[PDB]
């Protein structure tokens, strides 16, 4: 054993001789390091789950919200600090609805994103310019889902240090790094709804080592119907048992 | 960033505090050393606090600092019936409470809250119990039964294994009489130890005594040596 | 504040231990309230300070265990407190709402921890007609406590025992009168005391009727009350 | 080993003359995919090779539209772009405003030199991180300007900024005579600013997803080409 | 054992006390004392005055039969290699330093008492060769160099008091050490240094 | 029971003379009579391993086998602490690694009834632990039957990356080795993705204490043979970069071996000639491509500041081929 030290670790908001900023490369790691969350984009519609992980019988699930709405119309799943969101989806939602008074419309699901990651921009205790009034950077990643009627159905992932990416399919939390190149592996630009519903689940069933049921998943979708709603406990179960099924094929 | 977890510590180290939902009912319990000897008796045993007419609130740890949260919150629950008209709902209250021990974290970067806290009450209307539990970092949890406080981890094992989904508490009476022998395994002493308090449907909040208290544990320690 | 301590408290809790020594009984018609003095020169001027005990209203006053010029800045704000609440709702103020008060603004710093925390404790004695006699105790910790009687400052830990030892309930109010001074008998690190080392108040059952006399006693009334037993 | 007293903030001077947190800074912009711009008598292109994270995300913008008339690319670090693109948006859209007058190139390169100097006098906020080409035809040209976050920002023919920039401003160190003279032509102009941003990949293949290109200039208004649009010039 | 076997009385009743490759330690007793030596510099810090703790690894080198030895010497200095760095400070940094000057107070200790020996006619291969002194020096001198540095001035002080106790075994490789100290003066004298305080 | 007070100061040093280890005797040892109760303990819950033929983590907490199972685990965590260590090692190796990693015996059963299984298996790779004892460890790690275990299996070798700190420098070559072909082993295995790293971080370890020059050069080239040179042209890298196994292993592993050298104060010529090796795989987006891009920023890091001087062992201008590198999502 042994040990690796650079003389520019912890350095708060100041740059390395690189160009780095460690510490919001530091807050890049912890997302990696929370929740397991999934989304993947059909044509059909966009699929978010998540991992619940509940600990005791007492405690009735559901108290674990770790994906929640924003308008009827965008979703988001949470992996991390989901105490730490709560002002994240305020300034979402009150985005959304904002900008539907003042223009008669359902907002983008690109300026909806950009927006959440405007506000995870105002990272500082001293700025001359413009002022950033706040303190840390926002210590959650987000998998925001949706659809809008210019650019079809889309998947976002917002990271705490304001920037996106928008990924066809994308994992995040203690098992991304597999999961991730799991779907890198099964995706298609053909999927159906009913085939990402089941995907989601054998991916978290891969990184969880372990089997799962409505106590430690929850699956949620957005379809241009019928809305972003979450599948309750029944759903979720029958959705399960179709893969208990379809995987004791071969 | 750590300092949380340290917080978290204090919660540990406090007056021990449960709760326990029920058909139709719902129950607190909590407190710590009798008396000094020397102290007077009857003017702080304010061990649940009162919130609105129908909403209740205990906590586990630095009684200095409760009492700055059991007042924030006690005006908000005004300040919602007077802006909206409605008492606030139990979940509301919760999310309110939760939400300010949370915001003294990541701001300006002041010291978090020593309290963990439990909730009950019933929505107003409504008749469908309701008990949450709020800690330093800002998470709020809905509990069927909980405890959070000193040698808190006994008790959440006791009631694991007393609490059954299938079939809650019914009756008014018997609630209680769950509540009690899930703080004998903690205390110290006995009924003098830890008090409790009542809440039923629409607004009806009775503290209970200390001759209501040991009507039960000399009732509950008879039933116990029949072997 | 690593295991669940109040560290810059503790700090404070203790540098409390160090100076001054304070005493409260309450009796069953009338409370009692006493200090010692801090390390005195012949060449200060004894009476004018009334330096560790203060008035707050006319039902209503403090014993001091600690800072000096750390507690005016309370007491100050205290004194006020009391008006505002007149002025309002013009009833006198209720001992519980003045005391929960200032242990609002000690623990005021104690979490806010940009600023000191406060030195000083103290022995509050009052009386409103909600909760006949009342005593007090407040720490820089921010929490109160009601009080049969009890002690704040240097030799604590010893007098609690004496005084644990020498009450009975239906004590009168000179009774309690004695037992604050015998019990300074110990907790006295002079070695004989004097009228001078002193200070002390009262809040009886008035000097006539139904009603509440507040008292803080000039020198030469406590060199007459010494006169009962301590020094003759 | 060598330790370094005088890299600690914006607001120290090294005892060589030598403020070490921009210098930091400066090289931020290395950290980051490489664009290209270059500029005749009557346009200006830019050409940038926008970057992904999987083969399952879009790829990165590097162009920003500015005003009808100018336009900037970007290398380094993002939201100092977003930041900066935006404040530009406004001096642009207020010299319309205001003065009914396209806002001169030349001077929105003095305005942004004036607003990145400011986070290198301040004690606490770090330097801006990130490099810009910034192009237009304003009522003296075309114009190209090179904006690194020191201030410095100076006027060009063409240069190109990032990881492996190099390659590029190396070609255009040598095709000078030639693309300043590409006038009146704009498919020729922009084949040029390829054939220079491709000196500077290695086995690395341009597609319709790698490529990002933007233009301006006389009668041709700041116009962004992503996508299928960038495939005739592969 | 050591002492003994040199010039006076070599017996006290036994001379059949045999000594080879590690001093008087078994083969298991010697690998297991490395690795104890190296859980304290790596992980449990657990040593008071090292002079003391020293001892048996210096008093079981033979000069005839080192190599086994110094190969396990040298192991211990690549493992301990990284935790001398100057920017990896921890509960370690002091047991490494107050060892690597423990270790060469008391190797030098041994060696100037030879020295006086062969002032007295008897070498005994035993002894501390010319080539002892030579790998002893190929080992710490990252090592000390690396310790020098340190942002601790005491720590640092101890690193770099080493290099006297080295020169005075005028090993063949005097000459690495003074090659570095002079570059390092006179660089620092040039001012090529003047970001970096601690260097100068 | 297990105070071992013997008959004579004599009859006691012979039998310390006569141990295997050049050492002594294991101080305290445990009775026979009871080293068959324990063992019984663990082999009646192997017994119970049809009592959890399928159920759940709720009808999980109120099984036999559980209750068992919580019982020991309880008990291990009091040996593994103080004076009973010594105690408790003949057991590891066959009676309480093969426990413990009761674990894919499901993950979402310890969260229950909290128990950190991961946090001790581990922490028992440091202790006291005796020549012979060493031998069998190492030979239940490195396991034949290893390919049996899943993501348990970033686990095992966590316990080595252990083992290895706290007996270094008593590991005889022969051991030093057969820990270093398991771990070189799992840089390859198909399927978890997860573990190849955690493999390639563990092997540089090793290489820190790996001076001698010809074990090392030697691994550099088993590993760069399987990328050196445009064995494949353009097109391919990036179809291989996304899918081969073989190849993610051998730039782990070459990754590794660069990363076990973090200050060599001048530079070795060996590490600019093989990141140039790295550096046209790290331009590629894919698994591989991107664990080769860790591997060139964590070192242009850590020579941060020796690189005013570092610079100049670079001639290649394959300087300008370690610029991309480091890309997050912040970086355009």
């Amino acid at each position: 054993m042994f040990l690796t030290r650079s003389e520019y670790d912890r350095g708060v908001s100041t740059f390395s001789p690189e160009g780095r900023l460690f510490q919001v490369e530091y807050s890049l790691e912890a997302i990696k390091l929370g929740s397991t969350a999934i989304g993947i984009a059909t044509k059909e519609g966009v699929v978010l789950g998540v991992e619940k992980r509940a600990t005791s019988p007492l405690l009735e699930s559901d108290s674990i919200e770790k994906i929640v709405e924003i308008d009827r119309h965008i979703g988001c799943a949470m992996s991390g600090l989901t105490a730490d969101a709560r002002s994240m989806i305020e300034h979402a939602r009150t985005a959304a609805v904002t900008h539907n008074l003042y223009y008669d419309e359902d907002i983008n699901v690109e300026s909806l994103t950009q927006s959440v990651c405007d506000l995870a921009l105002r990272f500082g205790e001293g700025a001359s310019g413009e002022e950033r009034l706040m303190s840390r950077p926002f210590g959650v990643a987000l998998l925001i889902a949706g659809h809008d009627a210019d650019d079809g159905y889309q998947l976002f992932h917002a990271e705490p240090s304001g920037t996106f990416y928008r990924y066809n399919a994308k994992a995040i939390g203690s098992g991304s790094e597999g999961a991730q190149a799991e779907l890198l592996n099964e995706w298609h630009s053909s999927l159906t709804l009913k085939e990402a519903e089941l995907l989601v689940l054998k991916i978290l069933k891969q990184v969880m080592e372990e089997k799962l049921d409505e106590n430690n998943a929850q699956l949620s979708c957005i379809t241009k119907q019928d809305g972003f709603k979450i599948y309750d406990n029944e759903k979720t179960a029958e959705l399960i048992k179709e893969l208990k099924e379809k995987e004791a094929a071969e | 960033i750590f300092q949380v977890e340290y917080a978290l510590e204090a919660v540990k180290r406090g007056t021990c505090a449960v709760g326990v939902k029920g058909k139709n009912c719902v129950v607190l319990g909590c407190e710590r050393r009798s008396t000094l000897k020397l102290q007077d008796t009857r003017i702080t045993p304010s061990k649940v606090s009162k919130i609105d007419s129908h909403v209740v609130l205990s906590f586990s740890g630095l009684n200095a600092d409760s009492r700055i949260l059991i007042e924030k919150a006690r005006v908000e629950a005004q300040s919602h019936r007077l802006t909206l008209e409605d008492p606030v709902t139990v979940e509301y209250l919760t999310r309110y409470v939760a939400g300010v021990q949370q915001r003294y974290t990541q701001s300006g970067g002041v010291r978090p809250f020593g309290v963990s806290t439990l909730i009950a009450g019933f929505d107003p209307r409504d008749d469908e119990p309701k008990l949450y539990q709020t800690e330093p970092s800002g998470i709020y949890s809905s509990w069927s039964a909980q405890t959070i406080g000193r040698n808190s981890k006994t008790v959440r094992e006791f009631l694991e294994k007393n609490y059954d989904r299938k079939e809650p508490p019914a009756t008014v009476e018997e609630c209680v009489k769950l509540t009690v022998r899930s703080l004998l395994e903690v205390v110290q002493t006995g009924a003098k130890n830890i008090e409790i308090t009542v809440v039923k449907p629409d607004s009806d909040i009775v503290a209970l005594s200390s001759e209501e208290i040991n009507q039960y544990v000399t009732q509950i320690e008879q039933e116990k040596q029949e072997q | 504040s690593p295991e669940g301590r109040l560290y810059q408290v503790e700090y404070a809790l203790e540098s409390i231990s160090h100076a001054g020594t304070a005493i409260g009984i309450m009796a069953s018609d009338g409370i009692v309230l006493a200090a010692e003095r801090k390390v005195t020169s012949t060449l200060l001027e004894q009476d004018t300070s009334t330096e560790k005990l203060y008035k707050l209203n006319d039902k209503i006053a403090v014993a001091v265990a600690g800072l000096t010029a750390d507690a005016e800045i309370l007491i100050n704000t205290a004194r006020i407190h009391a008006q505002n609440y007149l002025k309002t709702y013009n009833e006198d103020i209720p001992v519980e709402i003045l005391v929960r008060r200032l242990s609002d603004i000690k623990q005021g710093y104690t979490q806010h921890g940009g600023l000191r925390p406060f030195g000083v404790s103290f022995i509050y004695a009052g009386y409103d007609d909600r909760y006949g006699y009342q005593l007090y105790t407040s720490n820089p910790s921010g929490n109160y406590t009601g009080w049969k009687a009890i002690s704040v400052g240097a030799n604590t830990s010893a007098a609690q025992t004496l005084l644990q030892m020498d009450y009975k309930d239906d004590m009168k109010v000179d009774d309690a009168i004695e037992l604050a001074l015998k019990t300074l008998s110990k907790t006295t690190d002079s070695s004989a005391l004097t009228y001078d080392r002193l200070e002390f108040a009262t809040i009886r059952k008035g000097a006539n009727d139904g009603e509440v006399y507040q008292k803080i006693f000039k020198p030469q009334e406590i060199k007459d009350i010494l006169v009962k037993t301590g020094i003759t | 080993m060598f330790r370094n007293n005088y890299d600690g903030d914006t607001v120290t001077f090294s005892p060589t003359g030598r403020l070490f947190q921009v210098e930091y800074a400066l090289e931020a912009i290395k950290q980051g995919s490489v664009t290209v711009g270059l500029r005749s008598n009557t346009h200006a292109v830019l050409v940038a090779l926008k970057r992904n994270a999987d083969e399952l995300s879009s790829y990165q913008k590097k162009i920003i539209k500015c005003d009808e008339h100018m336009g900037l690319s970007l290398a380094g670090l993002a939201p100092d772009a977003r930041v900066l693109s935006n404040y530009l948006r406004q001096q642009c859209n207020y010299s319309s405003l205001v003065f009914n007058r396209k806002l001169a190139v030349e001077r929105a390169g003095h305005l942004l030199c004036d607003k990145a100097q400011k986070n290198t006098q301040s004690y606490g906020g770090r330097p801006y991180g990130v490099g810009l080409l910034i192009i237009g035809y304003d009522k003296s040209g075309a114009h190209l300007l090179e904006f690194q976050p020191s201030g410095n920002v100076t006027e060009l023919y063409g240069t190109a900024i990032g990881a492996r920039s190099q390659g590029a401003k190396t070609y255009l160190e040598r095709t000078l005579d030639t693309f300043i003279k590409i006038d009146g032509n704009p498919d020729e102009l922009i084949k040029a600013g390829v054939e220079a941003i491709s000196q500077s990949l290695r086995d690395e293949s341009l597609t319709v997803d790698n490529l990002s290109i933007a233009i301006v200039g006389k009668d041709t208004p700041f116009t962004i080409y992503d996508g299928e649009a960038v495939a005739k010039y592969i | 054992v050591h002492n003994k076997i040199l010039s006076s009385e070599h017996e006290k009743d036994v001379v059949g006390v045999e000594f080879g490759e590690f001093g008087i330690f078994t083969d298991d007793q010697m690998t297991f004392m490395f690795n104890r030596l190296q859980g304290h510099l790596r992980t449990d810090g657990q040593i008071h005055s090292y002079s003391r703790t020293v001892k048996p690894f210096v008093y079981a080198i033979n000069g005839s039969k080192k190599d086994r030895f110094f190969e396990k010497l040298v192991s211990l200095a690549k493992a301990i290699e990284t935790f001398i760095h100057p920017s990896n400070n921890g509960f370690w940094t002091k047991p490494n330093a107050k060892f690597v000057h423990a270790f060469i107070k008391s190797y030098h200790g041994r060696v100037k008492y030879e020295e006086d020996i062969c002032a007295r006619g008897v070498t005994n291969g035993i002894c501390l060769t010319s080539f002892c002194h030579e790998e002893i020096v190929e080992i710490f001198l990252n090592i000390i160099s690396l310790g020098s540095q340190n942002k601790n001035p005491d720590i640092a002080n101890y690193y770099i008091s080493c290099f006297a106790y080295l020169l005075e075994l005028d090993p063949s490789n005097a000459y690495l050490i003074y090659d570095k100290i002079l570059i390092d003066l006179y660089d620092t004298l040039a001012d090529q240094f003047i970001n970096s305080r601690h260097r100068i | 029971q297990s105070n071992p007070s013997i008959s004579d100061p004599t009859t006691l040093l012979e039998a310390e003379r006569n141990d295997p280890d050049g050492l002594g005797l294991p101080l305290k040892s445990v009775p026979e009579k009871v080293d068959a109760y324990i063992k019984k303990q663990f082999e009646i819950i192997k017994n119970l391993e049809d009592s959890v033929v399928g159920l759940n983590p709720q009808q999980f907490i109120k099984t036999d086998y559980f209750y068992r199972t919580s019982t020991i685990f309880y008990w291990i965590k009091e040996m593994a602490r103080g004076p009973n260590k010594v105690l408790l090692v003949p057991y590891l190796v066959d009676y309480v690694l093969p426990f413990l990693i009761g674990l894919v015996k499901h993950k979402d059963v310890c969260a229950l009834a909290s128990l950190d299984p991961v946090r001790l298996y581990a922490g028992l790779g440091y202790m006291p632990i005796r020549k012979n004892h060493v031998a069998a460890i190492v030979d239940y790690v490195c396991s034949s039957n290893v390919a049996l275990s899943s993501n348990q299996t970033k686990l095992q070798l966590a316990f080595i990356q252990h083992f290895l700190s706290a007996e270094l420098l008593q590991l005889t070559e022969e051991e030093k080795n057969k820990i270093l072909e398991f771990v070189v082993s799992n840089l390859y295995n198909e399927q978890f993705v997860e573990v190849r790293v955690r493999a390639a971080s563990i092997l540089s370890d090793i290489v820190h204490n790996w001076k001698e020059e010809q074990p090392l050069l030697s691994l550099i080239e088993r590993f760069a043979k399987g990328l050196d040179v445009n064995k494949y042209t353009s097109k391919e890298r990036q179809k291989l970069s996304k899918t081969d196994i073989k190849i993610h292993g051998n730039v782990l592993g070459l990754g590794a071996i660069i990363s076990a050298f973090p200050y060599v104060f001048p530079l070795p010529p060996w590490i600019p000639k093989n990141l140039s090796n790295l550096s046209s795989w790290a331009r590629t987006s894919g698994m591989t491509g991107n664990a080769a891009k860790n591997t060139i920023s964590e070192f242009k890091k850590v020579r941060a500041d020796t690189w005013k001087f570092d610079r100049a062992s670079f001639n290649t201008e394959e300087l300008e081929d370690l610029e991309g590198v480091l890309w997050r999502s912040y970086y355009a």
